[PDB]
DNA sequence: CTGTATTTAT
DNA sequence: GATAAATACAGACCTAAGTCCTTGAATGCCGCGT
DNA sequence: ACGCGGCATTCAAGGACT
């Protein structure tokens, strides 16, 4: 399983050496540590490195994680509960559950914390993307003045949407994801840990190199194609692809066949029925677009078009709240291209 | 323009305007066609006499025309029909419009001629406080009786039969529906557009069945503390006033009850805190008959109704029945009052019969003869504004003619916008579910239907942006004529035309709270495996939820019931429970749905791990 | 204190009717409406330092006297603008009598394009019940807040930007107050900076004022003015205009960066200096005109929601340089 | 001066029926009713100041004689619109007693209706009926929309249209003659043109012209009074080449000091409501006024923006 | 617009 | 009595957001009676 | 002193915003 084999320190990690070496850096003197956001691609280890460099930091301890619930109120009456992980020299907010109140959660929590108080305690703000410019607004003072008290250290996937002052006022860790070579090296210790019977290694590249750099992915896919195989993975195992992709590769080929109205009635019908089940439209629109660049039937300019529209409707996603309203310009303008 | 003819010379024809007409427009054809007894029905049918078209007419309309064979004339047709046809309209059918207009103003007479006895009566009794001169034409001719109420019969039958076996079903405890069904509902609700004589009608039928009448304003009295205990101490107590009022004769038994006519449901207090909600407990336990009245049924704060209440739906009555009954006011109040003119009389009301008797009060002050000359100016200084609903908002921003370039005239930008603004929250939604579901007539020379429809849905996002700019922390509501363009008008007009099918509801309302209620089991279900997984919500559905499937729902595919350790095994790895578990297998999509595995799996299985796990 | 320790912006606020410039129009059309007696609702609507508000209060002060602060009911509609301010305060403000002398009531609102719409609506009927012993007097810098009944019963004043002579005027007057002394050059600078704003004016004095080394025997030249003030001279505004019109790509990007990097000037203001000149130009074709403005707009917006300084001067270079391309 | 005079509007204002000009068929309705009696429960709708408040104050006072002070209840609905007023005041007004003369019946004035709020509109409705044999309810309001379809059910829609030039004109020169003002015929005309069909403007910008410079001429009602800003906004909208368009908005908006949210406001109400042009024009038009609109609220308000909206518009119109 | 309900007509 | 005209009418109602407003319920303090 | 009795004040939910 992915969770049943992941480094619980620093010197157990084995990709990225540059990365290991920096974060031992940082840890030597603990006491002079900026606040961190740690960026890169979705999957590469990003939340495993902080918590190793929060155990070189702490003691071996920072792995004992408990969850408490903190009931907060909105500007109205209602309501509103977060599941706040906490350790007992960290705590984990992870303010993507909760809608545009994140500012309070933000506000209220971390001045709590620091009117608390190894004199600091790390907050490790997990989905940095989904916090709202008000959020970050409300958060841009609180790094400055409990400095002292609270160190925050950022989980983050892409940094567009973080504001300047933001990253401005702290340090910026670069995390690239792992080769094909140590992917196919983790999986072989994996394979060879949980008793998977292979055939031959090359097994290992294709998944590894069907992961797009994922290790999460990798481990998952894995595990995925070693329970259709019985365990012994085979030259010739079908790799597995997770619902959404099927579903989204399906709707590329609807739109490449199709481009009629007719045929928007059943793709804003996928569109409806893949935003139902908890799937994001911008990692729709990503999938649907590099999907639709891979058909090998449309020219360049049909390309040039499609991504050009991609980003154009990408942006108005990032600047709406209905997102089908987004997603179905998109493809509709796409099957004017085509 | 139109040659002048000797009165009532189209009556008995059935015209019916479809051509567009460059000399004068729909209304004014129609008025000048009424104007000599001509009926004017909005649909082609066997019946229709003539069918006037110029030009531009409707294509599969014509072929509806050439299917029935129905004649066809032009402008000039109509011109030389006018001056051709003789007085009155002979023929057959012209006869029985002559029989039809004898015996309702033989029927006007009559009514004016015993209203005047009822007069000379009372002034024999006063002889022998207010004066009838002083009350307003609404309420001196306000109906005495059931047989005078014009319109909704069957909705007064039922209510009747209704209120009359009250009392049967009563002695069968409700249980039993009966024979019409209104025998197990206690309490009945009337409900339809204002004016059309609910009120009356519920105490006229009070009235008759000798039951005692107690009517409470339900917008005076709305909060729960004053509405429970007088209606409370109310609906299981008799009448003093029914008690002291000849209890000695027993001809009315009826007499001690109460029937509680509650006006104006649709005022009351929402919420729970409000009393409409509570008024729907109240109901279902009384000893009284209860008549609740409202105008706007289908509302939200009158969800709890339906199921408690006998609904009633009162329509807008037709004006030949109210024909009579203007005939007989205008008899009376020695004002000339022409049969023509009622119909639009009532159209520009819109079957309020109130407004339309008040109507005929103000303006026969000055003009003492309502004619063909004066309707028009009549009708467009008492037209009725009423917003349309956002079905009809949506039927009408995406039709073809209201774009046109002579459409544009009579409806104008800004009526437009006023249109949206009729309903700012779901025509967005409705003009967005329903502006690629039409035939388009306005397309460009050299731009097709996918063309419209993806300019369209660019202006759809544009809109999304400015809404959500206006309804977001800044709240910059000073955009809301700009966001009723882009959402509304300019998409409507990029693809206006002919719908193709039926409007439908916006979809997004339920796929929306559908992917709120799969957010928080998601929610859930992350929070649960937080310790074992370090991933955020979307990445556990996007990875780990594929896996999980495989090491939970699988080796009940495969192995059977002795798998239920091994799957106990995990769930307990990563604090799942069974609701856990029913979620995940609820949220794959496409090829992956597990709504008819799980059905498969034999029910012994599931039952052994429901047992084993408990 | 003693009226000396406060910013000249309100130091040098005017206490008379006759300490008002610019708005000479307005100052005898008022004055001779309260000599003669016949006052009626007035609406004075303008842009932001025209002195609007020091022309009512001037009024105050002439109409009632030094006593003016208790016959008058000076509300700021910004903080209050409640229903229930018009139904208690403004009303029985309007009803009752004076506590003081005998006269009519005078009710400022300041700022009333903040008053919720239900708060004019009531105060449209306060205003015509009570018009024989209240008068009601609106200001508001923008009229399309104001709800148009409120604009049918107040007489309209249009406060116009404050002219030259004005400015030239009322700089005299602080320059004599205090002890300083302004080049016609500076004098220039300040007044084209100003854009008919009193305020800024004041502002940028005072700042020049506390830049001088030693106040007493220098002068405040131009190059003070731009220094304090931190716009661009208009030197290097024509220099990096005719740098990117008529030069190499590789001299362009040089000399703004030149241009930024010396004097400290932001590009923004760079982007407005640079319009203003262009703009006097006579253009030979349409279409440049229309590219060059759509460009510089779109520049200037995504500079006001931030980002790379470098790339947006680079964009600026290149529109204007293919704006001028289309001249051909 | 300690003392003010009254002013014009209010001191001219119609105390009989007659001296109303405009709407010549519901006056005459009006003064019919209240010769003959049994005044109908009405709603008056229109425009500011064309005349509704005083038909309705003077229909009350010639229908009940000296009996106004008791059988009119004024209640400014703006003021007092709560459910607590239907309840308490309007109810006991109703219920009390009071001897008339036959015909006529107490009157109730609501001016301002469109302010009332949902629940005392409902309330309304039952009072509205129940005492209609004594009392009889009255609605002015500048919008009908927001009174509750019922409640304009149980009432006369009566309602009025901007005044004629003509009227205004015999209104000002009955007041000029009475009062003795210095006149010329542009002036009045140019008064007139301003006021756009509202009297109490054409009236107060006499009063305004007059006391300020003693001389109803084109030139001082000008100055006195700025010609209206659509009618600039128009123009500059409608200019053949984008030079012209600029210089017009340099010129009369931007230095005479009009700010550029009131600029992109007025042309957005223009261009909805211009005609001449075809709609799908118009519909792009506005479209890139809203986005000038959107720049301005975020916080660019400069000439650069309205300088580029206006190149938009006039590149839509060139093709 | 399509589908359901009610009243006058054949 | 069934099937056509002739037409009125129902299809449906969401979650956030900032600020003012209103309405009813729950709350408090203060005056009168015993 | 000690307990209710209206009446002012504070709290909470719903609706609207061009
Ligand atoms: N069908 C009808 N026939 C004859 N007169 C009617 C009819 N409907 C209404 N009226 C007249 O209108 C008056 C008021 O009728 P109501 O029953 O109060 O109207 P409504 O349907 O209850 O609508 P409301 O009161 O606005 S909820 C009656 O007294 C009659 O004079
Ligand atoms: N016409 C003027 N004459 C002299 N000083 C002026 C003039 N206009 C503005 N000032 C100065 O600028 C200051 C601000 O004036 P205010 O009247 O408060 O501005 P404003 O016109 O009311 O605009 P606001 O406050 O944004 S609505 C005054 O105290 C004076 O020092
Ligand atoms: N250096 C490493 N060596 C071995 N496994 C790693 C390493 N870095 C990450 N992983 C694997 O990645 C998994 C967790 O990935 P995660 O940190 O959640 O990705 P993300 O960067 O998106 O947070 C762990 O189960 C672990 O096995
Ligand atoms: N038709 C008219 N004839 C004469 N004077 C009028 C007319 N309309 C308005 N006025 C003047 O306008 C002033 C106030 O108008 P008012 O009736 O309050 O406007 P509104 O009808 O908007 O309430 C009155 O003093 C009156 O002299
Ligand atoms: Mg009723
Ligand atoms: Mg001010
Ligand atoms: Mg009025």
């Amino acid at each position: 399983w992915v969770d049943k084999y992941r480094p619980k320190s620093l010197n157990a990690l084995s990709h990225n050496e540059e990365l290991t070496n920096f974060l031992k850096s940082l840890s030597d003197q603990p006491r002079d540590l900026p606040h961190l956001l740690l960026y890169g691609p979705n999957g590469t280890g990003k939340k495993t490195r902080c918590m190793a460099l929060l155990e070189s930091i702490f003691g071996p301890g920072v792995y004992r994680l408990k969850i408490d619930v903190r009931q907060f109120v909105t500007a109205s009456n209602r309501k509103l509960e977060l599941n706040v992980v906490s350790s007992p020299y960290h705590l984990e907010i992870t303010p993507s559950d909760m809608g545009n109140n994140d500012r309070i959660v933000i506000q209220e929590l971390l001045k709590e914390v620091a009117q608390m108080e190894h004199r600091y305690k790390c907050v490790i703000i997990n989905e940095a993307n989904s916090l709202t410019k008000d959020a970050q607004a409300a958060l841009r003072r609180t790094m400055e003045k409990y400095s002292k008290n609270i160190r925050l250290i950022m989980v983050c996937d892409s940094m567009s949407p973080i504001i300047a002052p933001i990253k401005s006022r702290c340090l910026l860790i670069r995390c690239p994801a792992p080769s094909d070579s140590e992917i196919s090296t983790i999986l072989s210790d994996v394979v060879t840990n949980e008793r998977i019977q292979l055939e031959t290694k090359d097994i290992l590249k294709r998944i590894a190199q069907a992961s797009n750099g994922n290790l999460r992915v990798s481990l998952l896919m894995l595990e995925s194609m070693a329970l259709n195989n019985e365990l012994a993975l085979k030259s010739s195992s079908p790799i597995i692809k997770p619902d959404w992709i099927i579903v989204i590769h399906k709707l590329t080929r609807k739109i490449v066949k199709e481009r009629s109205v007719n045929s928007l009635i059943e793709c804003r019908a996928v569109l409806y029925d893949l935003l139902a089940h908890c799937i994001p439209a911008n990692i729709i629109l990503k999938e649907l677009t590099f999907s639709l660049l891979d058909v090998e039937t449309l020219n360049t300019t049909n390309k040039s078009s499609i991504i050009e529209y991609s980003s154009v409707f990408d942006e108005r996603l990032s600047l709406g709240n209905k997102a089908i309203f987004h997603l179905e310009g998109f493809i509709a303008k796409v099957m004017c291209c085509l | 323009s139109f040659p002048e003819g000797k009165p009532n010379c189209l009556l008995g024809l059935t015209i019916v305007f479809t051509g567009v007409l460059p000399t004068l427009e729909r209304g004014a054809s129609e008025a000048l066609a009424k104007r000599y007894g001509a009926r004017v029905t909005k649909s082609i049918s066997s019946k229709t006499s003539v069918v006037v078209l110029g030009d531009e007419a409707g294509p599969k309309k014509l072929e509806k025309i050439k299917q029935l064979k129905i004649k066809a004339i032009d402008e000039e047709g109509f011109k030389q029909l006018i001056a051709g046809m003789p007085a009155e309209g002979d023929g057959e059918a012209a006869e029985k419009a002559r029989r039809k207009l004898e015996e309702q103003h033989n029927i006007a007479t009559k009514e004016a001629e015993l209203l005047v006895k009822k007069e000379e009566e009372r002034s024999k009794k006063l002889a022998a406080v207010v004066r009838e001169e002083d009350k307003l034409w609404t309420v001196k001719y306000a109906p005495t009786n059931l047989q005078q109420v014009c319109g909704n019969k069957g909705s007064v039958m039922k209510l009747k039969n209704w209120l009359a076996n009250w009392e049967n079903s009563k002695k069968n405890s409700f249980k039993h529906a009966g024979k019409d069904g209104s025998g197990v509902f206690r309490a009945a609700m009337l409900y339809g557009p204002p004016g059309i004589g609910k009120t009356t009608a519920a105490h006229l039928v009070a009235q008759e069945l000798g039951y005692d009448i107690l009517e409470q304003n339900a917008s005076d009295v709305r909060s729960k503390t004053l509405l429970n205990a007088g209606v409370k101490n109310a609906l299981d107590n008799m009448s003093v006033v029914g008690y002291f009022k000849h209890n000695e004769e027993a001809q009315n038994l009826n007499g001690k009850h109460f029937v509680i006519i509650m006006d104006e449901v649709d005022g009351m207090s929402g919420g729970d805190r409000g009393g409409v909600g509570q008024l729907a407990q109240f109901c279902r336990k009384t000893s009284t008959p209860l008549i609740l009245i409202c105008n706007e049924r289908n509302l939200p704060k009158m969800r709890p109704f339906d199921r408690v209440c006998l609904d009633i739906q009162f329509r807008r009555p037709d004006a030949n029945s109210i024909k009579s009954r203007l005939m007989t006011i205008a008899i009376r109040e020695k004002f000339k009052l022409d049969p023509n003119v009622i119909d639009r009389l009532i159209q520009t009301t819109r079957g309020d019969i109130r407004q339309v008797i008040n109507l005929l009060s103000t303006i026969s002050t000055t003009t003492k003869t309502i004619n063909h000359e004066n309707i028009n100016e009549i009708s467009k200084a008492w037209e009725k504004n009423i917003a349309l609903k956002p079905f009809d908002i949506a039927h009408k921003m995406l039709d073809g003619q209201i774009y046109s370039d002579i459409g544009s005239r009579n409806f104008t930008l800004n009526d437009k916008i006023a249109l949206y603004f009729d309903d700012f929250d779901f025509t967005p939604l409705m003009i967005q579910e329903n502006y690629l579901s039409t035939r388009p007539s306005v397309l460009k020379p050299g731009q097709s239907h996918l063309e419209a429809v993806a300019e369209a849905a660019n202006c759809i996002s544009l809109g999304d942006i400015v809404e959500k700019k206006i309804r977001s922390s800044e709240q910059l509501w000073s955009l809301l004529p700009l966001h009723a363009v882009l959402s509304s008008v300019y998409p409507a007009s990029k693809v206006a035309g002919h719908m193709a099918g039926r409007i439908n509801f916006t979809a997004w309302l339920g796929q929306n709270s559908k992917s709120a209620k799969y957010y928080r089991l998601l929610q859930e279900i992350h929070y649960h495996t937080r310790l074992g997984t370090s991933t955020d919500k979307i990445g556990l559905r996007l990875d780990y939820l594929p896996t999980f499937r495989k090491r939970l729902l699988d080796p009940f595919l495969k192995q059977g019931a002795d798998a239920i350790s091994s799957v106990i095994e995990v769930m307990d790895d990563y604090y799942l429970t069974k609701e856990d578990w029913d979620s995940i297998m609820e949220f794959f999509v496409g090829p992956d749905v597990t709504t008819a595995i799980i059905k498969k799996i034999p029910a012994t299985v599931k039952s052994g791990f429901t047992r084993k796990y408990n | 204190r003693s009226k000396e320790n406060l910013p000249w912006v309100e130091k040098y606020r005017p206490e008379t009717l006759d300490e008002v410039y610019g708005q000479n129009e307005v100052i005898t059309t008022v004055r001779k409406f309260v000599d003669e007696g016949k006052l009626p609702h007035l609406l004075f609507y303008g842009p932001p330092g025209t002195g609007k508000t020091s022309t009512i209060v001037a009024l105050a002060r002439e109409i009632y006297g030094k006593n003016y602060s208790n016959m008058v009911l000076e509300l700021n509609a910004s903080d209050d603008r409640g229903i229930d301010v018009v139904r208690n305060q403004i009303k029985d403000f309007a009803s009752t009598r004076q506590i003081f002398s005998k006269g009519f009531k005078l009710i400022i609102l300041d700022e009333a394009d903040a008053m919720t719409n239900a708060a004019q609506n009531a105060l449209r009927r306060v205003i015509e019940r009570y018009t024989k012993n209240t008068r009601f007097c609106v200001l508001a810098n923008y009229a399309h807040k104001l709800t148009p009944a409120l604009l049918s019963r107040c007489t309209r004043f249009r406060f116009q930007p404050l002219p030259q002579e004005a400015i030239e005027r009322r700089i005299a007057n602080v320059l004599v107050h205090e002890k300083l002394k302004l080049s016609p050059n500076a004098e220039k600078a300040l007044i084209e900076l100003s854009n008919g704003d009193m305020r800024r004016v004041l502002n940028v004095l005072q700042s020049c004022k506390a830049t001088l080394d030693n106040p007493d025997e220098d002068e405040i030249s131009d190059d003070v003015i731009y220094e304090c003030c931190g716009a661009p001279r208009p030197s290097d505004l024509k220099a990096v205009l005719k740098s990117i019109l008529e030069d190499d790509w590789g001299t362009a990007h040089y000399t703004l960066n030149k241009v930024r990097s010396a004097k400290g000037l932001a590009l923004i203001d760079l982007i407005e200096g640079i319009v203003k000149i262009l703009e006097d130009y006579e253009l030979q074709n349409e279409e440049t005109r229309v590219h060059l403005l759509t460009k510089l707009a779109d520049i200037e917006y995504s500079i006001s929601k931030g980002g790379n300084d470098q790339i947006q001067g680079s964009a600026v270079i290149g529109a204007i340089k293919a704006s001028f391309e289309n001249e051909t | 001066t300690l003392s003010l005079q009254l002013p014009w509007v209010e001191k001219y204002r119609p105390q009989v029926l007659s001296d109303i000009v405009g709407n010549k068929e519901t006056i005459d309705r009006l003064q019919q009713i209240a010769k003959d009696g049994n005044m109908p429960h009405m709603i008056i709708s229109g425009m500011p100041g064309i005349g509704k408040t005083t038909s309705v104050h003077c229909l009350a006072h010639e229908l009940l004689g000296r009996s106004y002070a008791d059988g009119v209840l004024e209640l400014n609905a703006s003021d007092d619109r709560g459910i607590d007023v239907v309840r308490n005041q309007i109810k006991h007004f109703a219920q009390k007693k009071l001897h008339l003369p036959p015909g006529k019946h107490k009157i109730v004035i609501l001016d301002e209706a469109d302010s009332m709020t949902a629940g005392a509109q409902q309330a309304l409705r039952r009072t509205m009926e129940l005492y209609s044999n004594s009392t009889r309810f009255a609605f002015a309001c500048n919008q009908s929309n927001k009174i509750i379809e019922p409640l304009q059910s149980r009432c006369a829609i009566l309602r009025y249209s901007k005044l004629s030039d003509e009227d205004v004109l015999k209104r000002l020169l009955q007041i000029i003659k009475l009062e003795d003002v210095k006149y010329t015929n542009d002036g009045l005309e140019a008064i007139i043109f301003t006021a756009e069909g509202d009297m109490r403007q054409a009236i107060n910008n006499l009063q305004s012209t007059v006391a300020g410079h003693g001389l109803v001429n084109a030139d001082n009602v000008f100055k006195i009074v700025d010609s209206p800003h659509p009618l600039i906004v128009k123009k500059m909208l409608l200019a053949s080449n984008l030079e012209d368009s600029i210089q017009i908005l340099r010129t009369d908006l931007w230095k005479k000091g009009y700010s550029s949210i009131d600029i992109v406001t007025t042309s957005f109400r223009v261009t909805k409501n211009l005609a001449q042009v075809k709609e799908s024009v118009r519909l792009e038009m506005i479209k890139e006024i809203g986005l000038t609109h959107m720049r301005i609220l975020e916080g660019v308000g400069t000439y650069l923006q309205l300088a580029s909206m206006l190149a938009k518009i006039h590149k839509l119109n060139n093709k």
